[PDB]
């Protein structure tokens, strides 16, 4: 930045991206294939495999 | 700086630091801060704020 090259900060910060990954991990272990195609449903992971 | 070397240059081949020709001193040239101006405004048909 002292020579004129401006680095713009990204819109998605590290805590929001980490929240989306943990939100997707907790969703994938919950509804599996369901929440991508619609509302999330409770299914046990033992019946998911 | 060596006693006979008056001024240095940076990687961009521009002035980096200079010395006082009058007394013994070494001054670093750091350009004064500047940046861009971004305007957050709504549509022309909504408001002029």
């Amino acid at each position: 930045k002292f020579n004129g090259l401006t680095v713009l900060p990204p819109l998605l910060t590290d805590e929001m991206i980490a929240q989306y990954t943990s939100a997707l991990l907790a969703g994938t272990i919950t509804s599996g294939w369901t929440f991508g195609a619609g509302a999330a449903l409770q299914i046990p992971f033992a019946m998911q495999m | 700086f060596l006693p006979f070397q008056q001024f240095g240059r940076d990687i961009a081949d521009t002035t980096d630091a200079v010395r006082d020709p009058q007394t013994l001193e070494i001054l670093d040239i750091t350009p004064c801060s500047f940046g861009g101006v971004s305007v957050i405004t709504p549509g022309t048909n909504t408001s002029n704020q």
